[PDB]
């Protein structure tokens, strides 16, 4: 007997459908409040979200929704572009989503009558990933069951393919380097590509399998965390291709990993959806158990706040936030 | 383009009888681009665009802009009239829409500018004492010009994306000979050999370029005497002359980028050339591969300076930049109060920003220290110019050990343009190696990326004690005889701290353990250190495992 006290969400905001997907914009908007995205069957929905630890005018959490997106797929994954700006003369609001008919769409809106979509075609199986190249907002990476890694500009045009091994997983371009780019495959591969050289600088394998998330630490490049199997995996580079840290994260598979964008000692993980509730742990690498555990109804997405250490999961038709203590 | 065109080209397009809005730079980059793009959209008229065709349309869509904008320009380019300054011998062109600033050529811009019909005609007096070498420096110079004229922009194009991807430039001078060589039509390899003949030492005259280009400075930049400094702080100080200055530099850079791609390519054919052409086949072979190098790495320099010149600085907030200088004092970084500057709205570019910042409060020293001694001499708009652009391209000179461009950038918050500049000198430049992992580590704990920054930090602790700037960070604790590298770790140590990365905090403080093998103190301080972010951590254990091992009692 220990009874695993899970902890209830810090917040917990309605959502009007079901969520499939969220993401916090990882850019700043210039707005007080930070931009959410979540994707449901049908639709995709941009919110603000001030909070109390943020915003001494706030009680609990401030959610409002500030557009409704008909995208008429389910929504597998969500992108914020780094042009994303609410706060200027002429808002700009892009984003790119992946869904179930293995199309991409990048969305443009100024919040008002402009609101267009590209429909970017050429993956052939489901895409798993995408990501915006963060710094220049100008390419979009995306990963997907095709075996490949593809890149796209804003026009749809594919400027570069990558062949993987096996079922690209996730995908994300280095913090501060334009053309270096990490996907991670399904048989525990983890490959660096140059986009100057187009070829693969360094892998690390994983010491377990199925692979089925990575996140490269924004506040440490050298760190890189994944989610294999039942456990979590920690590598340092260029220390070793060895992982530095294997530890268990979930009993009944690990599902996503993300590395908090305010700490680079903290990340969450998400187990596998069950029947009827999927965990989720927060992590601090000083600690060798979670220091915060909690359960959201049928898990979908995993996502950080930019400066708070607050996490969000979609489940059902809800939202659920954790803060965790620095 | 000026402002004008743009806007007149955006008024247009909308076929609109909207009043001219003085727009800022963003909310016109903001229009075009919405202009553009709402012109690119009216013209898909079906929701089933291929990638190519959509590529194709936004391509036809800017260069119809594009077209718009030149035919604008061309209007606003009209001269209308010269102004001459008889006291200082300023040569301002008025143009309809704007003045322009007549400077100087410096010797090589002159020769490898000047109409083929006119350089037969230049004083060989003036190019050197020596007939002979002003000879084989003109012959040379039409050498490169041949050379230029038979450059294709898809190969001119090659050589700026190599220097832009760090490819060898040399090897990549080699490829666009091979080319040249394929496409010989004209046989102007068999007229540049025919004019290499005439030359009785190209080595010399190679020489004597590469030398001109360079601005490599010795570094005995004395520190200003502080008794002459008001009536001379406001020379060139305005945003006119610091854009003419620059636009000066901009000018230079591209020019002799030219003639180092043509110099490079020239080089590589007289390697080619060889035992069959030139009196002096051991000589050539030996002195060749140190001038290739030298010509390789001024080519990069050019392009460096050339890249600076025409990259934009970010937009900084007032409060963000205060509280970067509140952050950069704790680091004694910062030994200039904030003069209260209005950041004047205007667009400039990292040179413009650098210019007005850092290199303006030294012109007053160049000044004195070259014999102008007496307050009478009237001021020359000819000698002054050249003077202060020769002094800001020994500042921008990448081996430059001051390195105050870099750290100019760090104040001014601009850490994207920083960081694409450390990614363009690291790999060939190993003056500032440290400096450039000093500020690259600050660039990614900014970004947020501690674990980057973390192996940054010790990458640049490794040359603490080689580079000036680095050494700057140490000089302030008149304490006991710490290593300097130890040093540095607290400095970094405490930066971590204020951040708030415990994490980050315990990996460097174990570093820094390893190099305090012989202070105990220093040993104490740090795992206390340890001890405390462990424990705020809430890893027991490891604050207990960290506690048995401090080796002072009192502290333990």
């Amino acid at each position: 007997m220990k009874q695993d006290s899970a902890s209830n969400a810090t917040y917990t905001v309605d959502c009007e459908d079901y969520v499939h997907v969220v993401e916090f914009n990882p850019f700043d908007s210039g707005e007080a409040g930070s931009l959410l995205a979540y994707g449901g069957i049908s639709y995709v929905v941009i919110a603000s979200c001030r909070f109390q630890e943020e915003d001494s005018t706030v009680e609990g959490i401030e959610f409002k929704t500030l557009k409704t997106f008909h995208h008429g797929e389910r929504v597998v994954a969500i992108a914020w572009s780094p042009e994303t700006r609410c706060d200027a003369l002429l808002p700009l609001l892009r984003f790119a989503t992946a869904a179930g008919d293995k199309k991409i769409r990048i969305f443009t809106s100024d919040f008002q009558d402009k609101n267009e979509y590209k429909v970017i075609e050429g993956h052939s199986g489901y895409i798993n990933d995408l990501v915006f190249c963060s710094p220049e907002g100008t390419d979009i990476a995306s990963v997907g069951d095709d075996h490949t890694c593809r890149i796209w500009d804003l026009d749809g045009k594919q400027i570069a393919m990558f062949i993987l091994r096996s079922p690209g997983m996730s995908v994300a371009w280095h913090p501060e380097g334009a053309f270096k780019l990490m996907v991670a495959e399904k048989t525990g591969t983890i490959r660096f590509y140059d986009l100057t050289t187009h070829q693969a600088i360094l892998s690390l394998e994983s010491v377990q399998v199925p692979l089925m998330s990575a996140d490269w630490c924004v506040r440490n490049t050298l760190r890189i965390g994944a989610v294999a199997g039942n456990d979590w995996i920690i590598w340092e580079m260029p220390r070793s291709s060895y992982p530095q840290d294997n530890k268990p994260a979930h009993a009944d598979r690990a599902r996503m990993f993300r590395w908090s964008k305010c700490n680079e000692n903290v990340f969450a993980t998400t187990g596998y959806p069950g029947k009827m509730k999927s965990q989720i742990a927060i992590h601090h690498l000083a600690h060798p158990q979670p220091i915060l555990i909690g359960t959201a109804p049928v898990g979908s997405g995993l996502s950080w706040h930019r400066r708070l250490p607050l996490c969000v999961v979609g489940g059902y038709r809800k939202l659920f936030f954790w803060l965790t203590e620095m | 383009f000026t402002i004008a065109a743009v806007q007149k080209a955006i008024q247009i397009l909308r076929k609109g009888s909207g009043r001219v809005l003085d727009l800022s730079w963003e909310e016109l980059r903001k229009d075009v681009t919405l202009t553009v793009e709402n012109e690119i959209q009216n013209a898909v008229i079906d929701y089933d665009v291929s990638q190519e065709e959509f590529r194709q349309i936004n391509i036809e869509n800017w260069c119809k802009f594009y077209t718009c904008c030149l035919q604008y320009q061309e209007t606003l380019s009209r001269p209308l009239a010269l102004l001459v300054h008889p006291d200082t011998n300023m040569v301002c062109l008025l143009r309809k829409g704007f003045l322009s600033f007549l400077a100087p050529c410096s010797l090589v811009e002159h020769l490898y500018l000047v109409p083929a019909e006119h350089l037969l005609t230049v004083d060989e007096s003036v190019i050197s004492d020596d007939i002979d070498a002003a000879s084989d420096i003109v012959n040379l110079i039409q050498c490169l010009r041949m050379i230029a004229d038979y450059i294709s922009e898809d190969m001119a194009y090659l050589m700026e994306s190599a220097c832009c991807h760090l490819q060898s430039p040399e090897r990549v001078a080699e490829q666009i000979l091979e080319d040249l060589i394929a496409n010989d039509i004209d046989n102007i390899m068999e007229n540049i050999q025919n004019k290499l003949q005439d030359t009785r030492n190209p080595i010399r005259a190679i020489g004597f370029l590469l030398q001109n280009m360079d601005y490599e400075t010795n570094a005995d930049m004395e520190q200003p005497q502080p008794n002459t400094r008001l009536n001379l702080s406001t020379l060139y100080g305005s945003i006119t002359a610091s854009s003419v200055v620059c636009q000066a530099i901009c000018k230079i850079s591209a020019t002799r980028f030219l003639i180092c791609r043509d110099l490079l390519i020239l080089q590589h054919l007289l390697l080619r050339l060889g035992d069959m052409a030139l009196i002096g086949a051991g000589q050539l072979l030996h002195s060749q591969q140190e001038l290739i190098p030298r010509a390789a790495q001024l080519l990069l320099s050019y392009y460096m300076i050339r890249w600076g010149s025409q990259c934009l600085a970010c937009a900084v907030p007032v409060d963000i930049l205060e509280s970067n200088l509140q952050h950069l004092s704790v680091l004694e970084l910062s030994d200039s109060q904030v003069e209260k500057r209005r950041y004047t709205s205007g667009i400039q570019t990292i040179v413009e920003l650098f210019f007005e910042d850092v290199a303006r409060k030294h012109f007053p020293h160049v000044f004195i220290q070259s014999g102008a001694s007496q307050l009478q001499e009237p001021l020359n708009w000819s000698d002054l110019i050249k003077r202060i652009t020769n002094y800001l391209l020994q500042l921008l000179w990448p081996s430059n050990p001051n390195f105050q461009f870099a750290e100019c950038l760090m104040r001014n918050c601009q850490y994207t343009q920083l960081q694409e500049y450390v990614r363009l000198l690291l790999p060939w430049c190993q003056v500032n190696v440290g400096s450039c992992h000093f500020m690259l580590a600050q660039c990614y704990l900014v970004a947020g990326e501690g674990h980057k920054a973390l192996d940054c930090f010790s990458q640049a602790a490794s040359e603490v004690e080689r580079e000036d700037f680095l050494e700057k960070l140490i000089r302030v604790e008149e304490g006991e005889s710490v290593s300097p590298r130890l040093q540095y770790y607290n400095r970094v140590l405490r930066l971590l701290e204020d951040v708030g990365l415990p994490e980050l905090v315990i990996q460097l403080a174990t570093i820094a353990i390893g190099e305090a093998s012989d202070d105990w103190r220093s040993q104490a301080a740090l795992r206390t250190r340890i001890f405390k972010h462990h424990l705020d951590m809430g890893h027991n254990n490891q604050a207990y495992d960290a506690l048995t091992q401090i080796p002072d009692p009192s502290r333990q």
